[PDB]
């Protein structure tokens, strides 16, 4: 199996298979220890973020990767964001702060 | 093909400083600012950078002297231009 | 006690009254008939309120407004 | 020693404290204390071993 | 009004349990009165040292 | 300059409790109606759940009704039905509230184990509950009258209360009551008479939970927390997007279960707006707000509650508490995976044609991965008009398109990862080669690290994207990078099997064969001789060669000379490049040895060397084990012809004892015991046997007639070289296998006298299957064990980096060999390797620095160590390490995939705990001396007895063999009471007995000469009278005190020394004279009057493993039946007896307050009721508690403990993990520490050494003088020690969320990330490694100019 | 487990006295289950399901 960039999930943004065009292989959480005593910190991030869960940062890599420009501008994934939301839903208040 | 960052890691030591300014020189390659410091056999910004790091006349100092110095290099053309803009008083 | 559930709550706290007896259910509605008249009596003594009536009719006639929205019925 | 730990004390505070048990916290009524112990272990509907 | 540390014991293993009294034989008594109901072998109990 | 206005970069994550107007902030409208969508256009009601008013409209840049449809119009809002008209995408942002008529207690702090409106309130939760419920009043700010504030009353009880009091007394019930409490409290009043309070009255039961309450009021004080906020006034509701009502094939449609459960709420609160409009009686309005409080309960959080069910759907709808905590164990969403583009996987393929630094990569699979880099190139060259065309173009598979990816394959790096991922290893780059087919090559060598068989396993394929990605895997991640185990200086990369098989059968040498006793001047030519046929591959020749060594400073030196080597050896040294000497080759080449080559080519050539020494040794390896024609046959498994043999006389055995307990000569299990003893014997009988006919039994002829030599048997070479197989597992082969046991785990004693090569028949078959599905099991469930274990450890480490440079610390720990019992275990020189110094090493004559301070060791240091007789060395550890928040470069090491020091920024917790658990698969009369050398006795005080020997007086005692180095060989424990050939300073043989005891008996000896008095001794009471029957020899028992008669239970019984004159002889140099009690059970030796001398008994006394002991051990866990330490030292007595737990009192010989403890002596003492005993010594015997060890001997005592142990059950499985992993952990596991003495923190807390140790470092100077303050260290099992994290984010990760949420949000924590799971979470450059850098300068800016 | 009475032991674990303890289960093709069980201090108690 193989993919490069498919179609994504509706309610968490993530890579899933539509066509029977396999969704990306799972990273899981040893896996991101690997990369961590490594200390390959980017990889880490891309592989997080605009690899996967970045609504913006899937596209906007995308276009840089065919401009031959190999580089990241990685945001928030939009699972930390759904998740703010849902705490935010309760009567919990919680913000980002400062610069 | 480089085969083993080592003699890379020689020069500039901790290796995570190596990955981070031969990246930053790599895109500084990459993104057009300039061009090869030795010849390219083909290899590609990656690993131009890391020659240039192998061969020592490539580093954070380096980079920083080569910048700051480009800095002022726009300064000078820029120095009609910015000046004209006293209609602020 | 509370097993916590609302409807047990519910349940008993209802279940606390009484069911009514064939008489008191005439009483009561007795003392419904005493109160409410006694409000219209109270409307009927205010001279604004016929005013009012009057009018609003005075309206219905001029066409400023249907019958339907100012009444249903007289007594009967 | 058992009867010693033993709350009931004829058939009647058996099937209640048995009633209060398998349905807790409702109030319990012969019918109901009755028709329960009857309809478990002794009902040839809610029950069988073949 | 002093503290004394009461080693409990048990099936796969057993562990130390604060217990407050002012005699050491109170503290004994108290450490009994506390866990034997529950069965949990009272070994010893050890002032606690505090220097 | 202005600070700022709207988005930027942020840091610095906040929580807290909110406020109704702050959350009328978020909302951008009420939704006032349960309703969705309109049933036949599927558009949104507007003011319902789904509204495209008050959150956003369905389709991009598109308005409801559709007046405005153009990109044009867009920061308007339609007149119409007002819809500002933006991307679709706001439907996920935008909230919105609904205004509850009465008011509701927020669930999560109502239910949550510390209830937070309760222990706000000081009310019990009990009671909350009954008010809420309608069920009782509650009064509040109850004035001068009857009664108290918080106290409840009844209906009868709020009435009469009321007809006494109109005013001035104020009570309520329901959610409005609990609200009116929390609004009106005062928290800096009661805080006042919280001090006061606390101040007049002293108790321990008082003024603890009194300051333990004043403090969690002033800090929800400062937490900008206004306690009325913990009741709900407005309800805010989650975006529509975020619980969607979205179509579906058939016509069908799904939707989150939070849309049940808003409409829910929703509907009943506007019933009871009504039902409050309408004027309903009580009962009713009280059962609504009682529905409308489950109702809303059920959405935050249901289950604490009756569980509502979905609609027309027996399964509970799950909540938003349900939608936070996630599951599959604790993880949300960036922790248990995430799915990831640019990746792939498939089968794997062996390709040993493959360079380390390579990787086969299907053809199909490079196309679809790089795809979007294709379309890029191809039409940056032109080849493509637009992207479209080159989609096209792909899509068609131009005969282009192959170079023009052959292009961006050349210098980008891929990485590779296998399934179970264990350490760092377990993901790795390599460069890509193009190939055809569909499944991935990967390299041999690096088989071993992946533990990847090919037996199927499959590789997961990921695309480093950006450059970063690129460089971070070519210089990190790179396979050629990582040739050494993180865990140990050993290579990883070491030949696996085929090629150490290839290399053995060539360093292989025979007797007799071509060109055997011939010379040839270089191996250049050796080799033509055995291409030839002319010369056979084993065989012993002279040959010249030229060997190099690099022992000038910097430069190479060379020489040559004439070797007796073999044919293939000399072929092999054509490999071995420069410096390495020829001595390396000219041994049999087993996996071993092959592996020290390898490891010291890279700690003398270098890295690149290292490398393509490898490659070449895997090639040929491949290539001569081919050529070798190695094979198994059944014959090539060879059965001793005497096992029948032996098999016959064991059976002899079994009939022997069989027949004696026929005649009940034994008992059955005595009996039982020697049958399967003889048994085992038996099978170690044919075992040994079959070894031996299958290793030397092959027998030739050079020249002579016979001479004799070890087997080239194939199987053997297999299990001799290390290939595979082993002498244990042949044994199961060739010789009967084992013994099985029954599922209850007792042994059968009718073993398996059939091997593999024989027939197993029904039996001995059906037997085995049992531990064959254990075994199956067992493995398979010690995965899991092992899964479990790392994260622990990762959880307990993580944030932990290597931050400072150089500590600057003398301390450290003292690390010496392991000398375990008779011979060494491990080593001093694995040990000290790769580890740097605490300070200046001195040879045996001093005056001279040897290595100086601190300075890395590596292989040359440790060498010149070993030169002199050096025993130990002081080493800088992680443990000791003064570094605050991290560990300092120079206090790690260097150990790493290459052998320079830590580089600063690397994660030393996350590869400590890798390193720990990639093994973790893998797991369950006299003293002798064994070599020759001198006498050292460890902390001994003894005495000359009368046959002119020595005894031991004391009872901690060590027997250390010192040898003419002067660095110890052997240690041992002689017992209290041995006697001694020799002495302290003296010298031995090898095999010369020194110690002598024995072991069934506690002597009571004496240390001086005189009479035997008996003192206190009384009969019926102390002692009671018996003459023994073998003998008529007669001594008075001693009786003790759990049984004796009345009088007497209260007198210790005792042998008291005199003399001659009647008088008391002390104890030597001493005003304390000698007499020596007795204990119970003990039965006298000489009685009343009789003469001793010195070392004579005055008496005498009678009397796990595996995985889970590592577990056990890092998790800090007290034993069973631990062994009692003495508290204080001092001479310790007995006494009061008191209810079967015997009393101990320590009697201090310096102060005084002797302390007294209760031990349950039915336990079997160590200690001497008459003799001083220093503290941390043995009263008893058995497993040791860690908390002991760090509380009474010391920190790096129990620093020692924990990795001495771990070691010892690593070590016996053959498994190489280093102290320094095991050290980190250990340094995490003491963190905390409670405070004893005052003057800045509080009192008894719990807070960290590290947070202390900076707090009176910074009290020691300025501040006050010095007002600093006393701790403890304490001991904390890793599971325990990984639950303290500033972070909350992080800690919502592992730990329960809910709670950590709550916790968090009362208090008003503010998470600043600085850790890696927080980060990671919020999908930020991790703070270490390649991103240590940006978050120190972003750090760094922060919190200054 | 074929439906039946059965009579478990469940030594060891239970309480760490050691004094183990004795369990009976009658358990039909269907309803309720039927359990007997004694504890440390040898009284006998019943529980349904
Ligand atoms: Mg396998
Ligand atoms: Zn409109
Ligand atoms: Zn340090």
């Amino acid at each position: 199996h193989a993919r490069s960039t498919g179609s994504y999930s509706l309610v968490t943004q993530q890579p899933l298979g539509g066509k029977a065009q396999f969704g990306g292989q799972r990273f899981g959480e040893m896996e991101v220890w690997a990369l961590e005593a490594y200390g390959a910190a980017y990889t880490l991030q891309e592989m997080l973020t605009v690899k996967s869960d970045d609504v913006n940062g899937r596209t906007k890599m995308y276009k840089n990767i065919v401009d031959g420009n190999h580089q990241m501008e990685p945001g928030m994934p939009e699972s930390f964001n759904v998740l703010l939301k849902e705490i935010r839903s309760l009567g919990i208040n919680i913000e980002l702060e400062d610069e | 093909a480089r085969v083993t960052v080592q003699d890379a890691v020689e020069k500039i030591g901790n290796r995570f400083d190596l990955v981070l300014v031969a990246a930053r020189r790599a895109r500084q390659m990459q993104v057009g600012g300039k061009d090869p410091l030795v010849p390219e056999e083909n290899d590609k910004t990656t690993v131009i950078a890391l020659r240039e790091i192998e061969e020592g006349l490539i580093n954070n100092q380096i980079l920083d002297v080569r910048e700051r110095q480009e800095q002022q290099e726009q300064e000078a053309a820029e120095l009609q231009a910015v000046t004209a803009i006293a209609e602020g008083r | 006690g509370r097993t916590t559930d609302p409807v047990r709550m519910y349940m008993r706290e209802m279940g606390t009254v009484e069911l009514l007896t064939r008489e008191g259910e005439i009483d009561i509605a007795k003392r419904i008939e005493d109160g409410i008249n006694q409000v219209q009596c109270s409307v009927a003594e205010y001279p604004e309120a016929i005013t009012y009536l009057l009018e609003q009719y005075d309206r219905v006639e001029a066409e400023e407004a249907r019958l339907s929205d100012l009444i249903t019925g007289f007594v009967d | 020693e058992t009867l010693r730990v033993d709350p009931t004390n004829d058939r009647l505070s058996a099937l209640v404290e048995i009633y209060r048990m398998m349905r807790p916290g409702e109030p319990p009524t012969r019918e109901a204390a009755e028709s329960l112990f009857e309809n478990l272990f002794f009902s040839e509907d809610r029950y069988d071993l073949s | 009004n002093k503290k004394f540390w009461a080693t409990v014991e048990s099936s796969e293993h057993s562990f130390e349990v604060p217990i407050y009294a002012e005699t050491l034989d109170e503290a004994l008594e108290l450490a009994e009165w506390q866990y034997v109901p529950a069965g949990f072998e009272v070994t010893r109990v050890r002032p606690c040292v505090a220097p | 300059l202005k600070a700022q206005t709207k988005t930027e970069e942020f840091d610095a994550i906040k929580i807290a409790l909110a406020s109704p107007d702050m959350i009328r902030s978020w909302s951008f409208g009420e939704v006032k109606k349960p309703e969705t969508i309109n049933y036949r256009t599927f558009k949104p009601e507007r003011d319902g759940l789904f509204c495209a008013r008050i959150f956003g409209p369905v389709k991009d840049y598109e308005c409801l009704c559709g007046k405005y449809k153009r990109l044009k119009h867009r920061g308007v809002i339609c007149e119409k039905c007002g819809v500002e008209v933006t991307q679709t995408k706001v439907r996920r942002e935008r909230m919105g509230h609904i205004e509850l008529a009465s008011p509701t207690a927020h669930i999560w702090f109502l239910k949550s184990l510390p209830s937070r409106i309760g222990l706000l309130l000081d009310m019990p939760l009990r009671d909350i509950e009954r008010v809420l419920y309608f069920e009782s009043y509650v009064v509040i700010e109850g004035g001068m009258t009857n009664l108290e504030r918080q106290q409840i009353l009844t209906e009868e009880q709020y009435l009469d209360a009321l007809e006494e009091f109109g005013d001035e007394f104020d009570a309520k019930m329901g959610a409005e009551a609990i609200q009116a409490l929390l609004k009106s409290m005062d928290l800096e009043q009661e805080c006042e008479q919280l001090r006061e309070e606390l101040n007049e009255t002293n108790s321990e039961t008082k003024r603890k939970k009194l300051t333990k309450r004043i403090k969690l009021l002033e800090a929800f004080v400062q937490s900008g927390n206004k306690p009325e906020w913990m009741i709900l006034t407005v309800l805010p509701v989650l975006p529509p997007d975020l619980r969607p009502l979205v179509p579906l094939d058939g016509g069908r449609f799904a939707t989150s279960d939070l849309n049940d459960l808003y409409r829910r709420v929703i509907n009943r609160n506007n019933r009871l707006k009504r039902l409050l409009d309408l004027a309903a009686p009580d009962i009713i309005v009280r059962n609504e707000k009682r529905m409308l409080q489950e109702a809303v309960d059920a959405l935050l959080d249901n289950g604490r509650r009756g569980r509502a069910i979905t609609g027309s759907n027996k399964r509970p709808l799950k909540s938003l508490a349900d939608m936070i905590k996630g599951k599959q164990g604790r993880f949300r969403q960036n922790l248990l995976g995430k799915r990831v583009d640019y990746s792939g996987r498939s089968v794997i393929t062996v390709g040993p044609y493959l360079r380390l630094h390579q990787c086969g990569l299907p053809k199909k699979m490079a196309l679809e991965l790089f795809k979007p880099f294709i379309y890029g190139k191809l039409e940056l060259r032109g080849l493509a008009t637009t992207i479209k065309a080159a989609k096209k173009m792909v899509e068609r598979e131009e005969a282009v398109v192959w170079d023009i990816l052959d292009e961006v394959i050349r210098e980008h790096p891929v990485l590779l990862n296998r399934a179970p991922t264990l350490h760092r290893l377990g993901i790795q780059a390599f460069e890509p080669v193009l190939i055809e087919g569909k499944a991935i090559q990967l390299h041999p060598l690096v088989c071993a690290a992946y533990n990847a068989d090919f037996d199927g396993d499959q590789m997961a394929v990921h695309v480093p994207l950006t450059l970063e990605a690129q460089l971070e895997a070519r210089a990190l991640m790179m396979s050629t990078n990582n040739i050494l185990s993180p865990a140990n200086g050993e290579p990883i990369i070491v030949p696996s099997q085929d090629v150490v098989l290839g290399l053995y059968y060539m360093t292989r040498d025979c007797v007799n064969a071509k060109g055997e006793g011939m010379v040839l001047t270089g191996p250049k030519e050796a080799e033509r001789l055995y291409r030839s046929g002319l010369a056979s591959l084993h065989a012993r020749v002279k040959v010249r060669i030229t060997e190099y060594e690099k022992d000038a400073n910097g430069e190479l030196v060379a020489k040559t000379s004439l070797k007796d080597t073999t044919v293939g050896r000399a072929i092999l040294w054509m490999i071995v490049p420069k410096g390495l000497p020829y001595s390396i080759v000219n041994q049999a080449l087993g996996k071993k040895a092959i592996s020290k080559m390898l490891n010291t080519c890279y700690r003398i050539l270098g890295l690149k060397p290292t490398v393509i020494f490898a490659d070449q040794i895997m090639y040929t390896g491949f290539a001569y084990a081919a050529r070798s024609g190695a094979s198994v046959g059944i014959d090539d498994m060879v059965i001793p012809e005497k096992k029948h043999e032996i098999i016959s006389e064991a059976e002899a055995e079994v009939a022997e004892i069989q027949e004696q307990f026929q005649s009940g000569l034994v008992t059955a299990g005595e009996r039982y015991n020697k049958v399967i003893d003889i048994w085992a014997a038996a099978n170690d009988r044919v075992s040994k046997a079959m070894m031996d006919n299958l290793q030397t039994e092959t027998v030739i002829n050079r020249d002579g007639q016979e001479e004799k030599q070890v087997s080239f048997n194939s199987i053997y070479m297999m299990a001799d070289s290390g290939a595979r197989g082993s002498a244990a597992q042949i044994r199961q082969l060739a010789g009967m296998r084992g013994l099985m046991a029954k599922p209850d785990g007792s042994i059968i004693e009718t073993p398996i006298t059939a091997n593999f090569r024989e027939g197993l028949n029904v039996l001995q078959y059906f037997i085995s299957t049992h531990g064959a599905r254990k075994g199956l099991a067992d493995t398979a469930l010690k995965t899991a064990n092992s899964g479990y274990l790392t994260r622990r450890l990762v959880d307990v480490a993580q944030d932990l980096v290597v931050t400072e440079d150089d500590c600057g610390t003398h301390e450290g720990i003292m690390m010496t060999p392991v000398i375990e019992g008779g011979d060494v275990k491990e080593p001093l020189r694995d040990r000290v390797l790769g580890r740097v110094t605490a300070e200046d090493v001195l040879k045996p004559g001093t005056a001279d620095i040897l290595v100086p301070r601190n300075t890395l060791l590596h292989e040359q240091w440790c060498d010149l160590l070993e030169e002199n007789s050096v025993d130990a060395v002081k080493v800088r550890s992680v443990v000791s390490c003064d570094t605050d928040f991290g560990v300092c470069a120079h206090c790690y090491g260097r150990d790493l995939a290459r052998g320079h020091i830590i580089n600063k920024g690397e994660a030393i917790g996350v590869i400590a705990a890798q390193s720990i658990g990639e093994p973790g698969t893998q797991l369950t009369s006299s003293i002798q001396v064994k070599n020759k050398g001198s006498i050292k006795l460890s902390n001994v005080k003894s005495v000359v007895n009368s046959s002119g020997k020595l005894v031991i007086t004391s009872r901690n005692t060590e027997l250390k063999l010192i040898d003419e180095f002067g660095r110890t060989k052997e240690s041992y424990k002689v017992p209290y009471g041995a006697v001694l050939a020799k002495g302290d300073g003296e010298q031995v043989a090898g095999g010369e007995t020194v110690a002598n005891w024995d072991p069934h008996t506690m002597p009571v000896i004496t240390e001086v000469s005189g009479f035997v008095r008996f003192t206190d001794m009384i009969d019926g009471q102390t002692i009671t009278r018996q003459t023994d029957e073998l003998t008529g020899l007669s001594s008075l028992v001693v009786l003790d005190s759990a049984e004796r008669t009345a009088g007497g239970k209260d007198l210790r019984p005792a042998l008291k020394i005199v003399d001659a004159q009647g008088n008391d002889v002390l104890i030597p140099g001493t005003d304390m004279p000698a007499q020596y009690f007795l204990p119970g059970k003990a039965i006298v030796q000489l009685e009343d009057g009789v003469q001793i001398s010195s070392g004579d008994t005055l008496a005498r006394i009678p009397q796990t493993g595996g995985l889970p002991r590592v577990a056990d051990l890092f998790e800090a866990r007290r034993p069973k039946e631990p062994a009692i330490l003495a508290e204080i030292s001092g001479i310790v007595s007995f006494g009061k007896e008191t209810k079967g737990k015997r009393r101990l009192v320590i009697t201090p010989v310096d102060g005084s307050d002797p302390y007294e403890e209760m031990i349950p002596k039915w336990r079997q003492l160590n200690v001497f009721e008459g003799e001083r005993v220093e503290r941390g010594d043995v009263i008893s015997d058995g497993p040791e508690a860690p908390h002991d060890i760090l509380r009474l001997r010391g920190v790096h005592a129990v620093t020692r403990y924990i990795v001495n142990e771990v070691q010892d059950v690593y070590r016996l499985q053959g498994v190489k993990i280093n102290d320094k992993h095991i050290e980190v952990i250990v340094r995490q596991m003491l963190r905390k520490a409670t405070i004893v003495n005052a003057g800045s923190s509080d009192f008894l807390e719990g807070e960290q050494v590290e947070y202390s140790r900076v707090k009176i470092a910074n009290r020691e100077l300025e501040a006050n003088g010095k007002v600093g303050a006393t701790y403890s260290r304490d001991l904390l099992g890793i599971t325990k020690a990984s639950l303290a994290t500033e972070s909350f984010i992080s800690a919502a990760s592992f730990q329960e969320t809910t709670r950590v949420l709550t916790e968090a949000a009362v208090a008003g924590k503010r998470d600043e990330l600085r850790g890696l799971k927080e980060n990671v979470i919020v999908g930020r450059l991790i703070p270490a490694g390649t991103g240590y850098a940006y978050h120190q300068d972003r750090m760094r800016r922060r919190a200054a100019g | 487990r074929s439906p039946g009475v059965f009579f478990d032991s469940d030594k060891g674990k239970t309480h760490s006295s050691g004094k183990v303890l004795y369990n009976a289960r009658i358990i039909p093709y269907r309803g309720s289950w039927l359990d007997f069980e004694f504890d440390p201090k040898d009284n006998l108690f019943v529980r349904i399901d």
